[PDB]
């Protein structure tokens, strides 16, 4: 998938 | 001869092989595991078959604070320069292959990005970008293998839903496919996720993780 996760 | 000579598999692309590594994003790298479930490379140069050459499972771990695992099932094709050339527009004109289509400039740039081709004879408008000569070795006898993988299903935590390009999870979307390159000398795999609506160059890196098990 394309990763859309915010910085964490 | 009229046949490809190799089951119709590769040492580093065969049923049961597992890979581990990561996919990059701008903020961090994410753990990835891949399992190859089926491999059915073509028998004939002038093949009529449209069945996927590879299928497998793709897992990305610890994607967000609240999403510990995303597991997908993918299908894919292995570039052979004949029925399946480097440029998708010259694949068989069949609707089942629509998810692998891209602009010829997109295919050319992504394959060249892996860095393994020579510098001679590049042509944007040729079906293999000028990179396949009849004195070239057949695809399985070259060091580097090129593949495209398209995720089609979302699985549960025990390996549920059919994917589509317009619905997604919080943290992962599914509109594109991977360009993939396998080094047959080392087993190392690299890849890039691509869709025109997504940022470019999220990068996959993988190495085989269960060769000892397969060899014992
Ligand atoms: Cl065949």
């Amino acid at each position: 998938p394309f990763i859309t996760s915010r910085p964490w | 001869s009229a046949k490809y000579t190799y089951g119709r598999h590769l040492d580093f692309l065969r049923p049961g092989l597992r890979f581990g590594g990561s996919q990059s994003s701008k903020y961090t790298y994410y753990t990835v595991e891949v399992k190859i479930d089926t491999v059915n490379l073509p028998l004939y140069k002038d093949s009529r078959s449209l069945d996927p050459h590879v299928t497998g499972t793709f897992t990305i771990k610890n994607l967000t604070p609240v999403l510990d695992k995303v597991v997908t099932l993918f299908e894919g094709y292995v570039i052979n320069y004949n029925q399946f050339p480097l440029c998708s527009l010259h694949w068989p004109a069949e609707e089942t292959l629509d998810p692998y289509m891209a602009q010829r400039e997109s295919d050319c740039s992504h394959w060249k990005r892996f860095g393994h081709f020579g510098s001679d004879n590049w042509s944007l408008t040729e079906r293999n970008f000028g990179q396949y000569n009849h004195e070239s070795a057949e695809f399985m006898n070259q060091r580097y293998i090129y593949l495209k993988w398209k995720e089609r299903f979302l699985l549960d935590d025990e390996e549920n839903l059919m994917l589509d390009d317009n619905h997604h999870l919080e943290g992962a979307s599914f509109e594109g496919f991977y360009y993939v390159c396998l080094d047959q000398l080392t087993g190392s795999v690299e890849g890039y996720y691509y869709h025109p609506a997504c940022e470019l160059f999220q990068k996959l890196e993988l190495v085989p993780t269960n060769c000892d098990a397969l060899n014992t």
